[PDB]
């Protein structure tokens, strides 16, 4: 339903931290791999 | 990964072939594909399964004898200051944590102090540590139901199971304030066994391993 | 105002009169060179399910047990034309007696 | 040999009329693809059962004199709530599914749990199969005639069945359907 | 010599420190907010 | 070198080098030139990216609706749709600092909040949604679509469950279901909905899921339908004093045609909505049954592309061969659905102003302002898309053998007398437009401005005299009650549209001086030229007399070399690349045109523009500098007001517009030794040389180079020219 008043607080770093890095760590062991 | 499974009919994956013990194939997202990673997480999960058999048993003992609120035990005047009890704890497990991965590392069992493992009469058998992954996957499993039931019940194991017993019909976790997440919560349960399997039979071929970043898995898919 | 019976009913038999006497002679000559054997015909051999679905069943021109070539899918659709004229008819005449006059006076 | 639409000879070559109930009723062609027809065959099969089911309770709720009508029982009140039923409904009801397919995967036939044939009486005849797939057929037929019933006269089954005994001419679709905002004013 | 060394031992392999360093900065990221800010009169959760 | 990051290409994988990666993305969905693989494969992959593509849509409206239902004040708006100002989302920002979090909390809000611009409480308001929690069962039911859309993707993807080659290849069958499905029954659920729900809704009555199948949509109950009493609908329409939220002045009408728009809120009436998406659908309906399915009627569309070839050699073999033509390129599809699609998209831009279709969206300018310019730009993109995919066409599938003396090898036999035809046209609108705005700009400029020449629009103000304007004079159809125009249906929409078109207020057929004509001069002009670069690449693409062996060399290639005199930019991929600037130009033509007559039209200051828009420098000055003032002014060490986000987004686009220069002016060579420089240095250095590179750095590529600098360009514009248009038309308005 409505979400806390702390989702704002708690989400937006994921997704502009966390998640991106996660994205680029597995995208650069994705790039670099060798068979 | 053993005949009984997570749920009725279920195939067990690939790198699960049941050699470890208390496998019941439940590896949604294969976040085990390699040997020391799964030995690794094998004794974490028996570290936080331990260590709840000994918080549910404590809290269990401090609801019979008449001991307050648990969740709220942290704010009561106790002997020892908290800010020494903390660095003599930390002082305590920088040694007790230090022995247990050494003699992880040079016997794999979960010793304590000098004796590793810590087996003075003797009972080691696999069906005792097999019962032993059982109860304490069950007492972490109550773990999480006893924070959940303090947060939006306000109440304690014991005040928990009088509650349902008083009208279980109208007291449950599926008519508290997180009652209609429970109920799309357990749907979704229900509904992944009849997904899988879906997948599973229209996967005839191939490999259809879950791609995550944390495996390798998707190093053989390309 | 005109009756919905009486007008959807000659509308549709005089449709279907029409389709069956009239413009069935120009039926089948107007699908000669559109579907025939000496042009491309039939669009898809049928090996798969996919491709025996575009094939046609066998439910549309197995026979015609009319004395003409009027199989029942004619009948739905000259049915259809004649249902389309008939509400036409009936929706003019409910403008009309509504007191709205929708010609150029 | 075959009812087919009507005793006009309409004959298929797909179905041959091996199957239990087959009249060749394929107009659009539906099923040619030999392998998901006979999952087809299959859910013919369970949503005649269900079908069969959802009738019979319908009937027998309207017999007994159950105070909900019977497309009004959803906000009815009950001992259990609403919200305390939807867990084992899909629960059970899912685990019965999943041995239901994984049993017609194994072996091509229904069941309740792990046993394929699920008959302690036996009676497997040819004919009981015909006569379940019609019935099936028929079942659903009835239970498309009782949810048109709620929606355009929003009356009972067997209600409306005595409206239709009771006054043949002035209970009928023609009435029901130019007396709409009679019906939802309360009949 | 002595130290410095076992230090890393449980840190070294590549899948113990992936594991650590995603586990921290996870936990990092999930106490800022609601705990790394409103403590330190950040202008985000003031209004 | 094998890498496995391009799986879908074997000479890419063997590429030491940091171009790998990039080709490695721009290649990533053109499956015609993946290795090993066939059209069945093909097909199956386009299916899958199509429900993919159709997932993400579900999912960002179903997140565009809970961001509105969760820190949005929907119902707020509701009550007053006039003063309080729609939200977007909320802002987390912890870069942010106490004045910017006290200026951005607008609206009512307990935080720091986005405007919005995107029109969707309008669209909620109209349709009949009020509550949140409508809202947030919609946005839930919305993300459970994406999911079974994912469920689509997966499953018929999947072995067994692929679809034949030939499936996808059946055209009569397709186009009979998605005109009669996706078209015709889904306009009747529709307006059904619309029926049922939007206006009972805006008559003051709540019909929701709980009360559905208890409330009459009318009071006769649907035996009109049934008898063909169908006026009986159209009977009791809502009078003009009549309130959209409550019963007030209301009526009992679902179907009707009262033409113009509704008083209260200057939009087209529920009524009229319904029952043109009912006609649509009962249009669609029948036009469903056209093609030739497995029954035995239906038209086969070869055998009307066989049969419609023009006796006495008019077109020669005529349509001919075309149905294969059309069925094997899936380019020629593409080109065809996009340019259909960005024509449907500049209709949308151009009847959304004049014709309001929801409800307080005209006294809502920041909102038609961006909706139209996003329409306008969207449109001439896939138009530019249409353009290029077609070239493809041309160079990849198109066997001249095939289709031999038809129309597509008739006008590539004269493709040189079409362009130099649209190049003279170009040419002279060009020419004289400019000849005619410097000649004004400078007749300005000596302080007599009445020698400047100014042709009034005497076409397009006899068209609107022809529809009803009666300000032009004239004695037209639609104007004067002896014409045979007017006499026809006079009860019908006249009373309704000229009295929406006689009035100066709304966006309906605005006034038109010298400088509207030219302005839309200039407009044809950039329509001409576009297409004179788009059909130069797309004819010319498999051959020309420079490069007769285009076609060996793909659609996208750099060049041949500087033999030959030079020959860079010679694919037809370079001619889009040009034509995505000129297509730029025009659409920020056509919104400058728009965003200035309706800025003056909402000042009340029509003069100003009648006046200013002869001359460029009025362009200039009292538009792009006079607008401007608010713009640049949400932050400054003054202070700040809420236009700081869109004073920080201008210089963004201004920076990215130069990094687009940055790409385009200068090719590779300096670049490629720069990196060789580079590259020595850090081999050459301690403390660093210890990590290297697993692929060596290279200068991207001249193709590579265009694409950079186009995004990079597009990207700029597109957000410089919305900070510009959302601050000027929200600092000064409401
Ligand atoms: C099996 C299929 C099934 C069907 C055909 C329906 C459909 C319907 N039920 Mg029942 N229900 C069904 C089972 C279930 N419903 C309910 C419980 C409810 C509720 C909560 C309500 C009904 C009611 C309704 C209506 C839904 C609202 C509306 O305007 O219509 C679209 C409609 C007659 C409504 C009713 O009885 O109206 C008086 C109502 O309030 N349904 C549950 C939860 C256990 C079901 C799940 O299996
Ligand atoms: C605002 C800047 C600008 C201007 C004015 C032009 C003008 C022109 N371009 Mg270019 N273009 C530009 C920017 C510009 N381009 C950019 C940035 C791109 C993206 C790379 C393109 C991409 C592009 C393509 C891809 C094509 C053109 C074409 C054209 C012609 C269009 C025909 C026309 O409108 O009549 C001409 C109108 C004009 C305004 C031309 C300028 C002539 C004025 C009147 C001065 C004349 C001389 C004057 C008497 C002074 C004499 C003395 C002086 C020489 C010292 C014209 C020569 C097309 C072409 O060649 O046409 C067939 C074509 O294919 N352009
Ligand atoms: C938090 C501790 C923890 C850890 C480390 C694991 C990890 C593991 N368990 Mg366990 N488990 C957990 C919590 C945990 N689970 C909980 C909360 C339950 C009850 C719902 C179970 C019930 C359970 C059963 C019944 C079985 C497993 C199995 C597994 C393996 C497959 C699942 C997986 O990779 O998920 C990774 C999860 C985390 C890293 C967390 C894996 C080695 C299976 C096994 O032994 O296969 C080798 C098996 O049969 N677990
Ligand atoms: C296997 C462990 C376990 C056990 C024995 C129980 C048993 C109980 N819990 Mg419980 N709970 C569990 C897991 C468990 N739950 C989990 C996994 C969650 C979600 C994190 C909850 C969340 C929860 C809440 C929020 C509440 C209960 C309550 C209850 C009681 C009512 C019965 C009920 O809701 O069924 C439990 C449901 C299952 C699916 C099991 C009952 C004593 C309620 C209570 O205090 O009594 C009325 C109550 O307020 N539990
Ligand atoms: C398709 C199967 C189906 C379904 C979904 C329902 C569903 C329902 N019936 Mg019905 N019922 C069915 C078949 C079905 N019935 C059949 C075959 C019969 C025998 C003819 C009945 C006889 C029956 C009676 C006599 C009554 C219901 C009632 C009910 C309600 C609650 C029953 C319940 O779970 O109590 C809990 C049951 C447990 C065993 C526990 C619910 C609306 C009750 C009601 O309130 O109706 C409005 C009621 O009085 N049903
Ligand atoms: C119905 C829509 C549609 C479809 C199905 C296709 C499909 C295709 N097109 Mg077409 N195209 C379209 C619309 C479409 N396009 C439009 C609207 C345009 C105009 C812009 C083009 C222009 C175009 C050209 C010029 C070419 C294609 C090509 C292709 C193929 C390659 C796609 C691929 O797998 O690589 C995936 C491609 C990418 C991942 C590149 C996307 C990069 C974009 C521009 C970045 C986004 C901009 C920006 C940075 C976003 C961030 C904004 C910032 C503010 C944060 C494929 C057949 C190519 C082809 O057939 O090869 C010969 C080709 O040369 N298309
Ligand atoms: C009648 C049955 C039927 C129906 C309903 C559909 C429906 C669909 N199929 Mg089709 N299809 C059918 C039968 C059917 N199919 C058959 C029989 C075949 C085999 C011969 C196919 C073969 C087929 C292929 C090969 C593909 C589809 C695809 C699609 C999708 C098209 C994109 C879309 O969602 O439309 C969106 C567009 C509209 C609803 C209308 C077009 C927009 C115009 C401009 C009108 C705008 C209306 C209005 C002004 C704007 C309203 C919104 C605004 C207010 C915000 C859609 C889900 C494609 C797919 O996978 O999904 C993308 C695809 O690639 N189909
Ligand atoms: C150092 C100088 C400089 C430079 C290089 C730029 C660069 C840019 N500005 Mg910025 N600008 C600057 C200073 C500068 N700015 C200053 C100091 C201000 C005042 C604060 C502005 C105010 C400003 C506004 C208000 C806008 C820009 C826009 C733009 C972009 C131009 C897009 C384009 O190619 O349009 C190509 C050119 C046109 C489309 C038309 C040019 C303008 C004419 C005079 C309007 C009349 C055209 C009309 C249809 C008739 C002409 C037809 C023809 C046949 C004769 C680009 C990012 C625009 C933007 O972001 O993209 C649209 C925008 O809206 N700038
Ligand atoms: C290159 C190429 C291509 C492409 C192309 C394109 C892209 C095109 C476009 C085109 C277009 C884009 C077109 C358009 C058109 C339009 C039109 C044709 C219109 C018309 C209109 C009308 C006719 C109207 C009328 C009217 C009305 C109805 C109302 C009012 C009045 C009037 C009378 C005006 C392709 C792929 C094919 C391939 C080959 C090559
Ligand atoms: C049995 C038989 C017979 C008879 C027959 C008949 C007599 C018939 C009739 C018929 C008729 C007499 C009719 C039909 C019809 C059909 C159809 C198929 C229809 C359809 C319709 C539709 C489709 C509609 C639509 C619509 C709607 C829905 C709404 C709106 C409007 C419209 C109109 C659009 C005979 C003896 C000869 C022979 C033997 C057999
Ligand atoms: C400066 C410049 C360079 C230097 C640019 C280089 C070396 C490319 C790398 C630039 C940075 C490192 C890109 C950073 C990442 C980007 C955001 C894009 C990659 C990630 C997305 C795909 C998600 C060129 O190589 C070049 C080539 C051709 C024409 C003009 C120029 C040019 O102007």
């Amino acid at each position: 339903f409505v979400p806390p008043a702390w989702a704002p607080s708690l989400f937006v770093p994921l997704t502009g931290l966390v998640l991106p890095a996660i994205g680029m760590a597995w995208a650069f062991t994705y790039i670099q791999k060798e068979k | 990964a053993a005949r009984e499974m997570w749920y009725p009919g279920a195939t067990p994956p690939a790198h699960l072939d049941g050699s470890m013990l208390g496998d019941y194939g439940f590896d949604p997202l294969r976040l085990g594909t390699n040997p020391d990673r799964m030995k690794w997480f094998r004794e974490a999960e028996l570290t936080n399964g331990r260590w709840a058999m000994a918080a549910v048993v404590g809290i269990l003992f401090t609801d019979l004898v008449g001991l307050p609120k648990w969740w709220e035990a942290g704010a009561q005047t106790y002997p020892i200051d908290n800010q020494t009890l903390a660095i003599i704890e930390i002082a305590v497990f920088a040694f007790l944590e230090a022995k247990r991965y050494e003699g992880y590392k040079k016997t794999g069992g979960t010793g304590f102090a000098f004796f590793f493992p810590f087996d003075p009469m003797g009972m080691r058998s696999p069906e005792k540590e097999l019962k032993e992954l059982k109860n304490g996957r069950l007492a972490m499993l109550a773990f999480l139901g006893f924070a959940s039931t303090a947060a939006v019940n306000g109440q304690g194991p014991i005040e928990s199971l009088q509650t349902h017993l008083a009208d279980p019909a109208h007291n449950n976790i599926f008519t508290s304030s997180v009652g209609k997440e429970s109920c799309v919560f357990v749907a979704v349960l229900s509904v992944l066994p009849i997904i899988i399997e879906a997948t599973k039979t229209l996967g005839k071929g191939k490999e259809s391993v879950p791609l995550f970043p944390w495996n390798e898995e998707w190093e053989k898919v390309a | 105002m005109i009756e919905a019976p009486v007008a959807i009913g000659g509308s549709t038999v005089a449709l279907l009169g029409l389709g069956r006497f009239v413009f069935l002679p120009y039926q089948r000559r107007r699908t000669d060179m559109e579907v025939g054997p000496g042009k491309l015909g039939p669009k898809t051999t049928g090996d798969t399910f996919f491709d025996r679905l575009q094939k046609p069943a066998s439910f549309v021109e197995t026979k015609s047990k009319d004395p003409s070539g009027f199989g029942i899918i004619d009948v739905l659709g000259w049915g259809a034309l004649g249902h389309v004229f008939g509400y036409f008819l009936l929706a003019c005449s409910s403008l009309q007696d509504a007191g709205i006059d929708a010609f150029p006076r | 040999n075959r009812p087919l639409w009507l005793p006009d000879v309409i004959p298929p070559p797909h179905l041959n009329g091996t199957l239990p109930g087959d009249s060749g009723f394929d107009p659009l062609g539906l099923g040619l693809n030999e392998e998901r027809l006979k999952w087809y065959v299959e859910a013919e099969k369970t949503n005649g059962r269900w079908a069969m089911m959802a009738v019979t309770g319908i009937l027998g709720q309207e017999l007994l004199g159950v105070p909900a009508k019977w497309y009004e029982a959803g906000a009815a009140e009950y001992d259990l709530p609403v919200q305390a039923q939807v867990p084992i409904l899909f629960l059970v009801m899912g685990f019965l599914e999943t041995k239901r397919f994984q049993g017609f995967r194994e072996t091509g036939t229904s069941g309740f749990i792990n046993s394929f044939p699920f008959d302690p009486v036996g009676l497997n005849s040819p004919k009981h199969a015909v006569n379940e797939v019609k019935n099936g057929r028929l079942a659903m037929v009835a239970f498309i005639g009782f949810a048109m019933q709620a929606l355009v006269s929003r009356t009972q089954p067997i209600e409306g069945l005595q409206k239709h005994l009771a006054d043949p001419f002035g209970k009928n679709i023609t009435y029901f359907l130019t007396h709409t905002p009679e019906v939802i004013a309360g009949t | 010599e002595e130290f410095f060394q076992r230090a890393t031992d449980a840190v070294s392999r590549r899948e113990s420190l992936n594991g650590f360093v995603a586990l921290s900065g996870i936990a990092a990221i999930a106490l800022f907010g609601l705990k790394g800010a409103s403590t330190l009169e950040l202008p985000i959760t003031k209004g | 070198a094998t890498k496995l990051f391009p799986k879908f290409s074997q000479g890419l994988a063997q590429d030491p080098s940091t171009r790998r990666i990039w080709y490695g993305l721009a290649t990533a969905h053109d499956f015609e030139s993946h290795d090993g693989m066939t059209e069945e494969n093909l097909y199956q992959k386009i299916f899958a990216s199509h429900f993919g593509q159709l997932a993400i849509i579900f999912l960002w409206t179903s997140g565009n609706l809970f961001h509105v239902a969760w820190q949005g004040n929907f119902e707020q708006w509701v009550t007053d749709p006039i003063h309080v100002r729609p939200i977007a989302h909320a802002i987390w920002d912890p870069h942010f600092g106490q004045p910017a979090v006290e200026a951005f909390t607008r609206g009512g809000a307990s935080g720091p909040v986005n405007i919005a611009t995107s029109g969707v409480y309008q669209w909620w308001y109209t349709i009949g949604l009020r509550s949140n929690q409508e809202l947030y069962v919609s946005s839930v039911f919305l993300a459970l679509v994406s999911a079974v859309f994912l469920f689509a993707g997966w499953l018929h993807l999947q072995p067994n469950f692929q679809p034949s080659l030939s499936w996808f290849k059946d055209a009569e069958s397709r186009l009979n279901h998605h005109l009669s499905g996706l078209f015709g029954v889904s306009s009747l659920a529709w307006t059904g909905h619309l029926v049922h729900v939007a206006i009972p809704e805006s008559r003051g009555q709540h019909v929701g899921w709980d009360n559905f199948l208890s409330v009459l949509p009318h009071p006769q109950g649907l035996t009109p339908f049934w008898s063909g009493n169908w006026a009986a609908y159209a009977q009791n329409p809502d009078t003009a004093s009549h309130a959209f939220g409550t019963a007030d002045g209301s009526g009992t009408a679902i179907l009707t045609f009262l033409g113009g728009f509704h008083p209260q809120t200057q939009s087209l009436w529920l009524s009229d909505m319904a029952h043109h998406h009912l006609a649509i659908a009962v249009l669609f309906i029948v036009a469903g049954h056209m093609y030739r399915t497995n029954f035995g009627i239906g038209h086969r569309l070869e055998a009307i592309l066989e049969a419609h070839t023009p006796p006495a050699g008019g077109l020669g073999a005529g349509h001919k061969g075309l149905f294969h033509t059309v069925n094997n390129s899936l380019h020629f599809q593409l080109g065809l659905a996009l340019a259909s699609v960005g024509t449907i998209t500049s209709l949308v831009a151009q009847h959304m102003y004049s014709l309001p279709p929801y409800a307080y969206l005209a006294v809502d300018f920041t909102t038609q302002a961006s909706l139209y310019t996003h329409h306008q730009y969207i449109a001439g993109f896939i138009m530019c898309g249409a353009f290029a995919h077609g070239a493809i066409f041309f160079i990849r599938d198109y066997d001249p053998e095939q289709n031999k003396g038809n129309v597509l090898a008739r006008v590539l036999d004269h493709k040189e007398a079409i362009i130099s035809h649209l190049s003279w046209v170009s040419l002279f609108l060009g020419f004289h437009t400019l000849g005619l705005y410097v000649h004004n700009d400078v007749v300005q400029a000596f302080g007599t401005p009445e020698k400047q020449i100014l042709i009034e629009p005497v076409f397009a103000q006899w068209i609107q005299a022809a529809q009803g304007k009666s300000l032009y004079g004239f004695d037209l159809l639609l104007a004067s009650s002896s014409s045979s125009a007017y006499s026809a249906g006079q009860s019908l929409w006249l009373p309704g549209w000229l009295e929406a078109i006689n009035n100066n207020q709304n966006s309906l057929f605005l006034t038109i001086g010298p400088g509207d004509f030219l302005v839309h001069h200039a407009i044809a002009l950039g329509l001409h030229t576009t297409t004179l670069i788009l059909v130069k690449g797309a004819l010319d693409a498999r051959g020309s007399k420079l490069m007769p062996d285009k076609k060996d060399f793909g659609y996208s290639f750099p060049c041949d070399g500087p033999g030959r005199g030079g020959t860079c930019d010679i694919s037809a991929y370079d001619a889009f690349y040009l034509a995505v600037f000129w297509m730029l130009n025009t659409i920020g033509w056509v919104t400058f045109y728009w965003h200035w007559k309706h800025l003056t039209l909402w000042q009340g200051n029509v003069s100003q523009f009648d006046e200013s828009s002869t001359y460029l420098m009025g362009w200039l000055r009292d538009y792009l500098w006079l607008n401007s003032s608010q713009l640049i002014n949400g932050y400054n060490p003054f202070g700040m007001n809420s236009l700081s986000v869109w004073a920080w987004t201008f210089l963004f686009g201004h920076l990215v517009y130069a990094t687009g220069f940055m790409f385009l002016i200068s090719w590779r060579g300096y670049w490629q030794e720069l990196i060789e420089t580079l590259v020595w240095a850090h081999e050459k250095t301690p403390l660093a040389n210890l990590v290297y590179w697993k692929d060596k750095p290279v200068a991207l590529s001249i193709v590579q180079a265009r694409l950079v600098g186009l995004a990079h360009f597009s990207v700029g514009y597109i957000f410089t020219y919305a900070a510009f248009l959302i601050a000027s038309t929200s600092g000064r308005f409401g």
